[PDB]
This record gives C-alpha cells, structure tokens and sequence, in this order.
C-alpha cells in the first residue's frame, strides 16, 4: 500500500566520490530498511531500523531520515560497493519496496565496437532471417539502436539484449536481432544497424548488402 | 428548614445508595467477564508467543491501553479539530454537556477552556433564559388559537389548562425527543433505545460523551454536526422553560 | 550461521501449481516469521505473505490472496509456498527471508519458469563477417533454460560477451561475440561451443568466412 | 428585546466560531500522538519480540481494546461497579457533571439511567439551592465578624457590601477552588494546571471526564473519596449563591 | 532433546556471595523465558524469578528481590544466578526451568550449602552386636556431602541401606546398614567400606564381633 | 501470590488402586499444571493446561478441573507412580505451587527388625560414645523409637534418620542415635532401644550390657 520511490533508478560513482541514494515514502514511517543486492545473489540486509549498520556493512556507508523522506549514503566510494540498493519499511502491513537504485562504477567514456551480420546460410534454409548487431564495450549504458531495410527504418521484430556492467573494464555491451522472415528478407537488399551513443554526435553505423 | 434540609440529605444520600445498587447488579457482571476476557486472551497469547513474558505482555497492555485512552485506533496505523468538530467541541463547553470524546493535549488548550467556559457557560444561561421565556410565549401563544374551539364546547378552564399543557409537551416532546430519536436511529445507525439515551444524556447535560452524534470517522456531513447543536439549543431551552413554568404552577 | 536453503528452480505448465521449500538451520526455525518474496526480472520486490511457523498464522498481500498457500513443517524446520493456476507472469525468483520487521537472513532463490515449451534443443548458427575482427554465435529456438555457450572448448575465454537469453513467444535465444585479432581469423580455426544439458545436446560451429 | 435576543444570539455564534478556531490552532498539531505512541507501542514490541508477527501483534490490541472497551482495566479494588464507584457514578447523574471515564454496557443500565436521571438531577437541583441558601446564610453572616472590623474603621458601608461580597467569593475561591487543587496536585499526582481545569471542568458540570478524582476505595491516606463526594456538594452549593446573583444583575441591566 | 544443564554444587561462608549457571541446547535459548525456583529441603517450591534472555528482562519473587540477580550471556547460551548476603536459610536446591506458563523442562538442579564449616574427613567406626544379623558402619564427623559405604567391595549389596546424613554439631554423620545370613558372621569377613571424595579419603572397617 | 492447597500432603495406594489427588486455588484459575518428582531428581511437568498430558507421561494419568479446584488422577496406580506430584498456576504472576502430595506405595505391614550397637572401642579412646539402633525394613512409616539408659528414659543427644520407601520391597527403615560423652556412657551399664509400630501394641525392644 505504502508506496516507496527510488528515483534515480541509474546513478554512477568514481572510487572515492559520497553516493546518497534517496527512498521517499507515499506516506510517513518509522524507520526505514535497505539491501544491496549484486547479480546472481539474493538482497542482503545492509542498513536497517534507518541508520543501523548490518553486521559485515562497513563504516563508508550509513542511512539517516525520518517521516517520509530516508537516504543511504557512501562517505567514500568503493569498487565492491556498485549493485542495487533497496528501501524497505514494515511500519504498516503489507511490508513493500522501492523499484530500487542500480549503483554502477563511473569510467572514461568508450564507444560502441558496432558489428553487423547478415543471416546465415544455416538458418535461410529453415525459413528464418536473423540480422544481429553487436554493440560492444561502451560507456556509458545509455545507447540508442535503430534498424534500417534500404533506408526505410524497421523497430518490429528486433529484440535487444545488455550485459551488467564487464566486473574488470566497466563498459557495458547489447545485442540488437532484426528477426524476420526470410522472404521480407530476401524482398530488400541492404540491412544497416544505426547506434546513437554520447560518444559521437554523428550516430555509428555498420551496414550490409544482401550481395 | 434544616429539619427539611437533613431530611432531604438523607433522601438524596438513599436515591443515590438505590442507584449505587441497580448500576452494581447491571453492569458489574459485564465489567467483570470484560476482565475475565483481557485475561483470557493474555493467557492465549503467552501460550501462542513464548518469547514474550507474563510481565511484559503486562506492560504492553498498559502500554497499548493508555494510547487508546488517549483515542488511538487499534484498527490503523499512522480530523477531530476540524472547523466543524471544534465548533461543536466549543458548543458542548457553554452548554455544560461536556461530551469529552475527544479532550485536549495542550496545556494552552485546557487553560483557554477555563477561561472560555467561565465566560461562555452563564452567557449561554441569558440567551437559554431568553430563548425559553420566547419559545414558551409562541407555544402557549399559538396552541391558544386551537385551545379556544374546546373551551367553548364546555370543558372546565383549569382542566383545558392541563389538556393545552399536555398538548404543549407532547408537540414538544414529538419536536425535541421523538424527532431526533428517529433521526439519530436512521443516522448514526443506534437502536431506537441508543438513540433516546443519547437525546435524554444530552438535553439533561450530563453529557456521558459514550454516543456523540457526527463523532464518526466515517461521516463527511458537514452541517450535520454543527446542526445537531441547532437542535441542542431549542431542546435545551424547551427542556429549561417547561420545567420553569412547572415550577411556577408548584409554587 | 543462519541459513534458508531453498528447493531447486520449478518450471511448470501454464495453469499447474508449484510447491517450493525452504530449509532453515543455525538458528530455532519456531522462533522467527517467514515471509516470501517474489522478485520478477530483477525488478520490484513484492513481499508475498508470512507464516508465524510457531501458530501457523498466515497473512497475505491482498495480490497474491488466492496464488499463495504458506504451510511449514516444523519436525523438519522447513517453510513452503505453493503457487496455484500459474501463468507466464508468476515466472520469477522467489525468496524465502526470515523478519517480523526487517527481512535479515534470505534465502539463495529458487527460479520458478511457467511455459508452454517442450525441450526443444537450440539451432546454433554461426556469424561471420581494422587489427582486431569480431565473430558470434546466434543460439536460437530452445528451452528450458541456461545453455553454456564456449569458445574452441574455452580456450578461447577473452573476447567474449554471451549475451542475456530473451523468450521470443515461449522460447529462448541469446547471442554469443567473440573478438580476436584478425592475425587469427581466419588463419585459425574458431568454432563456438553450445550445450544444452535439457537434452543432453553439445553442438559445436565453426565460424567459417563468407565466400 | 427581540433585537436584543439576536444580537446575543450571533455575539454567541461568533463566540463558538471564535472558539473553534482557538482550539483547532492549539489542538490540531496534537491530534496524531496517541495514535502515534500506539504505533511506537507496537513497534518496539516487534523489535523485542521476534516469534510476533505485526499481523498477530494486531488481533492482541483489537482484542485488548474489546476487553478494555467492556470495562477491564490492565492489572499489575480496579471494580468501578463495587457500591462506591456505582453511588460515585449515580452523583455524576443527578449533579450533571457526568464524567464517563467509566460508561453503561448494558441496555438495562442505560434504560435505567434515563429514569434514575429524570427523577435525580431535579430532586438534586432542590438539595443544591436548599444548601445554597443554607451555606451563603452561615458565611454571610461569619462575614458580619469581619464586616464589624470595616465599620469601625468607618469605612462606606456599601463598599463593605463589596469587600463582603469580594471576601464572600474569595473564602469560598480559597476553600474550593484553590485547596482541593492542591490537594489533587499531591494525591493525583496532577500538575497545578491540571488540577484547576479539573476543578472547574467539575463545578462547571461539563465534567469531561479526561480527569477525574475516581471515587475508588483505597488507603495511604482511606479519608480522601469520602471528602471528595462532599466537596463537590459544598463547591456546586457556592457557584449557585454567585451566578444568580451575577445572572440577576445581568439580566435586569 | 531439549536439556539444562546447570553447574556443579557450591559451598559458600554464611555472608559471602554465590553464582550457579545453566546451559541451554536442543532449543534456542533466546526463544524461551528462563525461571529459576528454590526447593528448600525437599518441601514446597518457590519461584524465585524469569528473565527474557532476549530483552534481558527480569522480574522477581517479591520474596527474592534484594537476593537473585538473574543475568543471561546470549553468546554461550547460558543463564546465571547470583544469590547475595547468603544465610543458612539459603542452603536449598536451586532449578532453572524454562516457561512463560508452564514449566515445561528443568535442569538436573545445584545444591547450595551455606555454612562456616571446613573439610572434615570422616571417623568410620564400625557396628557389630537367629537366621540373619544386622551389622553396621558410623560415618560420623566429615564435611561436606557426599560419603558413600560400600560392603566387601559391592560383594554386598542385596541387605544394604545408607541412612541420609544428619547436622551433628556442624558437621555430617550418618551410618550404613547390612543385612547377611548369621551363618557368613563372623565365621567370614563384613567389611565396610567408606569413601569422602572431599578429604580423598577411602577408609575400610572390619565389623569385628563384641 | 495465588495460595495452592494440596492436602492431604501425604497418600498411599495399593498397585491397581485409583487414586485422585486435589489443589485448590485461594481464589480462580483458568488452567492449573502439575509435576511429577521422584525424590533424587528434579521436578518433570507430567500435565500442563489443566489436562494435557506431556510426552513421556502414561494414559493412565488424566488431569481436570476448574476455577478453584483441581485433581490429578490415576485411573491404576503402578509402582512407578509413587512420587511427589506438585500443581502449579500462571493464571496471575507470580507462579505459585502447592506444598507437595507425596504418593507412596501401599503393601502388606511388616515389623521393624530392631538392632542396637554400642560405642566401639576405636570411638571410646577418642572420647566419644554413639549407640546406634537400626529399625529396618517396616511397614507402614509411623513408627516410635525410644531409649533407656538403665531403664530411666533419655531423649538429649538423639538423633533420627529414615530412608525413602524402599524401591526393592516398598518398605521403610530408620536409625535413631545417642551419642554420649564416654563418661555419660560409662556411669551406666544397660542400653535399651524401645520401638512402638502398628504391628505390636507390645513394643519391640533390644537392648545390651556394656558387658
Ligand atoms: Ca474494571
Ligand atoms: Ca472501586
Ligand atoms: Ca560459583
Ligand atoms: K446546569
Ligand atoms: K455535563
Ligand atoms: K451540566
Ligand atoms: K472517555
Ligand atoms: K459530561
Ligand atoms: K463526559
């Protein structure tokens, strides 16, 4: 019922830079509740009762608030303290949760390896056509993928896909699939996977044709 | 007389005495099992609970029964001053009726409810006084008119006095006893016995403050309360004036 | 040390019901209240309901009312929830976490997967094409879930971004690139590596040049 | 008079709206804290007591409030039927003060209540303006000793009327105003501001009922409800000498 | 299995102060409410005290307040009493017992003594004067409890009764009897032997026939 | 401080026999609890909530009752029922037990087999003079012991000690005890140990000459 508002969803942070990730509630509390969550595990208590350290939580981080307005704050940084966090509160029935604040490690801007493949002879003979893109190592996530069949622009039947943050180089990487049919396919000729990133106001553009 | 004044101490110290006896034989057996149940259901929590002590079940209990003392809800957790509430809080002062279904916190507040009923409570006795010699002239006044057609057909005048005194009350009984009663029934949903011990607690000014009328959280009436006082005010007065002139035709 | 070890990952038909378990031991199973969460697609955590294993009182989030039945077993100290009339969106992790107030010891997951599917091995097919060139491997069409795409038999380790699985209509399909220099490709061969433990399929693909 | 009428009419209006919003500006802020305190309550519980869901640590309050709703009191005698808190609670009928700190369960009680008030409160009206007449009598008449001592040092016996009638209202402020507040401030355990509001809430007959004496049979000191009964008595008895003649001379001028 | 298991015995000077202890398993120790009662030579028990061993909170026998001062240590899972200004009225068995309504498992109890009295070994006289013959063994003058008699060795041991200790002036004194055919004596040897852990003392005393 | 009564503090019961022992409460009780003693060991809760039986205690055993009067019952008394049996209430703090009813067994009456021993000579050097006199193996436990030094009574400087019911033969025995000052004990010559039991209205006497 009670409704908890995590906003940003996204904030990034160099080593050594305070983060304060802010949970305001629809209505007052007591005392509110946080976890850190990594990919591939569960959510860990991290600070509780508002300001309350859980016990491997080290001293970087602390919470403070009060009525309908908490945060968790980082002092300082670190490299290990980049996942989801997310605020919690049990001071009315049903307990309930933030959408939670993805924290991600800041790094120099890269852009996007753009690469294009055409379908495969393997999968034309079964009927279907699967034009991938790779676009590879870049920072940051945001990133922006348009298809193209002989200029006209084709957004029905792509399918996307991103990776979590690489754990040693910080960039992240997607996956763009224009899955068709292989007669739309073979009806045009050239298939070209348009990027829009940061890293160039000019878009990057990996292109095909079907001879 | 102190002969009659000892005679009257000791009549009233006997109706109270009387009284003291029925209330004790009608709601001490409630009060009791009430007792019997709050142990009850301590017992059933111990039981059900075992990380939690007698003792300190105990002092949740005291705890938890003093903040609804104090008009906690148990059913939430998380407006009884709202202009209309406190109009009608402020209307229960100078009439001496003094509800107290919801009493005041501040230290400001009690010490201008002083002050505000010392002045406000015999101001409300002048227009009370008023409004009763008034009330009581326009009544005795207009059923004058209909008493006129039984006088002529023969009926002794000091016995049509008692029939137009009879008229008077029970027009005003139907009015300011009957009316409302009904009224409440439909609106606060009581029982039709709830609703005339409501009426009488409130127009003799005892004012228990068990049933108040627009106290609902619910309710978003907002005339309805102030209203109400409407009818508190002419009940009142009807309530002061026929007891006056009663008083006069004693004496 | 505290620990909820929950049942294995569940993947049932649409409209079955599931039961999943969890295993409490390091401390008193009666003693505390178990609670459920659901968490879909790593997104908004909802908490589902508890059971006081000690009374067996059980409350619910209105949401999950009819879908949830909490029950325990306190000779064993283990908590269950069965979820009724499944439908694809009750696909989710769900959490056994222990908490009256905060939930501070939560269980590894369990993965619940409801689908139509029959397991369907995957159609490898391979994507082929500055110093450095990237390759890929396009696995498409099967189920359930995970497949282990590698690299020459994971000697070919760097490079590589297997990219997150998507359900296209009931079956799953991710990509899988490779970089290496250009010195290599296609000097040597570079064949990708996928398994499907399901049913029991290893296929392997060699990345071959287009003619 | 008629014009006069509605003018006093809308001075009380104004009066209570004026009121109105006085206690709304003072009270309003506070509304929340007992039901806050409650939740604190509940909370602190939980904390304490980890085998409690909230959900379970909610039936025990609803059912508690049930029990203390049919009149139980937390025990750690506490009777408010037992003959001295019943005859208590039959004088807070005829007197009109009606507390209700301690409320009718039963329909038999209130049916009866009804009747026991109709008969009560007028026969009480009788013995209040009969001891009235009979307690303003004695200490007008002790004030004569005191009058003599203004006489001789022949001072206007018309302002001796008024110092009478200042010490008239003065003895009486000191004897049941101000001594019965400071002996609630010690047997209550009451603040100053306290006692007084309860003091007048009490001779006024508004008699909320959010501080009350209790008339609850106990020792320490087994002579106090005995002497509170007949205070009240006496207090109500010496209002009524002062606010008809107050009432008389407003009413006339 | 749930089990309390409280520390050993304790002898202390009339005045002195004393603390016995209780160690929880089977269970968790902070789930439960902790009681401690006090039987008083083997007659009615009183219920000295609980504590919370969770919340800490502890609330006493009226009777007990100034005495007990429960404690608990949520780490080892054990629960404490101390027992202050010591008196001879103090000398009981002690039982932690665990309940917020019923005392569901109790430990095997301690037995407190309060006295001024040092180790004393014993002085084993023996006690010799039909189908049967009753001999004896006076185990008079030791301190404190426990003696054990034995007969030839445990060769004896159907006809054989230890009457309880008694106070006699300050100090421990009971005697063991043994019932054996008048044909065994003293045609053979009736030994008794008498064993006071406290003094490591173990005396043997031939019944020898007056 | 709830006063509990059990009386009579003391009971006896053949094997086979039912026996119903009663606690009333000095003023009401929603539920009393009982215990089972044997003397040696602690107290065992044998029936909580008034008639609730705990694990290991036999069907034979049933408690009930109400308000201020309770009762323990034994539908057949065994052997192994002979104990000390306490009931106990948590209606109001603090909890209170009753004085205890100790259940002994009944069996046929037996006469005491009297023994009286002088002071030894190891005791005599050492200053001291104990008479012992053994009462064995008796039924029932009311027994009077007296002693005579040349036949005027003596009653200073005795002290007694009974056993618990004999396990083997459900039999008492007893050890009264003058112990003198070698003077005392050699100014006189005879010493008498006078018993008077139910089996006799004629006292068993043995005696001895310090000859
Ligand atoms: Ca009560
Ligand atoms: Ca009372
Ligand atoms: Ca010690
Ligand atoms: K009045
Ligand atoms: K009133
Ligand atoms: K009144
Ligand atoms: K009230
Ligand atoms: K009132
Ligand atoms: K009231």
């Amino acid at each position: 019922q009670i409704v908890l508002t995590q906003s940003p969803a996204i904030m990034s942070a160099s080593p050594g830079e305070k983060v304060t990730m802010t949970c305001s509630a629809s209505s007052s509390v007591s005392y509110m509740h946080w976890y850190q969550q990594k990919s591939g595990t569960s959510p860990k208590r991290w600070i509780y009762d508002t300001s309350k350290l859980a016990s491997g939580v080290p001293a970087r981080f602390s919470g403070s608030g009060s009525g309908t307005s908490y945060s968790l704050t980082i002092s300082s940084m670190e490299a290990e303290d980049a996942a989801t966090y997310y605020c919690q509160q049990w001071s009315n029935s049903p307990p309930t949760f933030g959408a939670g604040a993805k924290l991600e490690l800041k790094r120099a801007d890269a852009a996007p390896t753009v690469s294009i493949f055409p379908p495969s002879s393997e999968q034309l003979t079964s009927g279907g056509a699967s034009v991938v893109c790779f676009l590879n190592n870049f920072y940051p996530k945001d990133i922006n993928v348009k298809w193209k069949i002989d200029g006209s622009e084709r957004q029905n039947g792509v399918l996307n896909s991103w990776t979590d943050q690489d754990s040693k180089d910080s960039t992240y990487s997607m996956s763009s699939t224009l899955t068709l049919t292989k007669d739309e396919y073979e009806r045009h000729n050239s298939y070209t996977c348009e990027a829009t990133h940061k890293t160039s106001t000019s878009p990057i553009v990996k292109s095909f044709n079907r001879n | 007389r102190s002969t009659t004044l000892l005679a009257l101490l000791a009549l009233v110290l006997l109706y109270l005495v009387s009284g003291a006896l029925v209330f004790r034989a009608l709601e001490q057996p409630h009060e009791q099992q009430a007792q019997r149940e709050l142990g009850e259901v301590r017992e059933k929590f111990l039981r059900a609970h075992p990380c939690v002590s007698d003792q300190e079940l105990g002092l949740l209990i005291k705890e938890v029964a003093d903040a609804l003392g104090g008009g906690a809800d148990p059913e939430t957790q998380s407006s009884a001053w709202d202009l209309g509430s406190a109009f009608f809080f402020s209307g229960t002062i100078i009439t001496t009726i003094g509800y107290g279904n919801v009493a005041l916190r501040t230290d400001a507040g009690r010490l201008f409810c002083i002050f505000y009923a010392l002045v406000g409570i015999p101001l409300f006795d002048i227009l009370l006084a008023g409004v009763g010699d008034r009330l009581g002239s326009s009544l005795r006044h207009g059923i004058g008119h209909i008493e006129a057609i039984f006088l002529k057909w023969h009926v002794p005048p000091e016995l049509v006095r008692v029939l137009s005194a009879m008229l008077f009350l029970l027009i005003g009984c139907l009015l300011f006893v009957l009316t409302p009663t009904f009224v409440f029934c439909y609106m606060e949903d009581w029982s039709k016995l709830e609703a005339i011990y409501f009426v009488i607690v409130t127009l003799t000014t005892v004012g228990f403050g068990d049933y108040v009328a627009g106290a609902d959280p619910r309710q978003d009436s907002p005339a309805y309360q102030p209203l109400v006082w409407f009818w508190i005010l002419l009940g009142l007065a009807y309530f002061a004036s026929v007891l006056t002139t009663i008083g006069n035709w004693l004496r | 040390e505290v620990q909820l070890q929950q049942s294995g990952p569940e993947l049932v038909k649409p409209g079955a019901s599931m039961k999943t378990s969890c295993k409490v031991s390091g401390y008193s199973f009666t003693g505390y209240i178990m609670n459920w969460v659901k968490q879909r697609h790593g997104k908004n955590l909802e908490w589902i309901g508890l059971i006081n294993p000690n009374t067996g009182y059980t409350t619910y989030n209105q949401k999950f009312k009819g879908k949830a039945t909490l029950t325990v077993d306190k000779s064993s100290s283990t908590a269950y929830m069965e979820l009724l009339s499944l439908t694809s969106e009750d696909s989710a992790i769900y959490y056994c976490t222990r908490g009256n107030y905060v939930f501070d010891y939560w269980g590894q997951g369990t993965t619940l997967t409801v689908s139509s599917a029959k397991t369907t091995p995957p159609s490898v097919y391979p994507l082929a094409p500055n110093s450095m060139v990237t390759l890929g491997c396009l696995v498409k069409g099967y189920f359930p879930e995970p497949v282990t795409v590698t690299w020459n038999s994971g000697s070919l380790s760097s490079g590589v971004h297997t990219f997150p699985a998507v359900l296209q209509s009931d079956l799953y399909t991710l990509s899988s690139s490779v970089t290496v220099p250009s010195s290599s490709w296609p000097s040597e061969t570079v064949t990708c590596n996928v398994a499907h433990p399901a049913s029991s399929t290893k296929v392997d693909k060699k990345i071959v040049p287009r003619d």
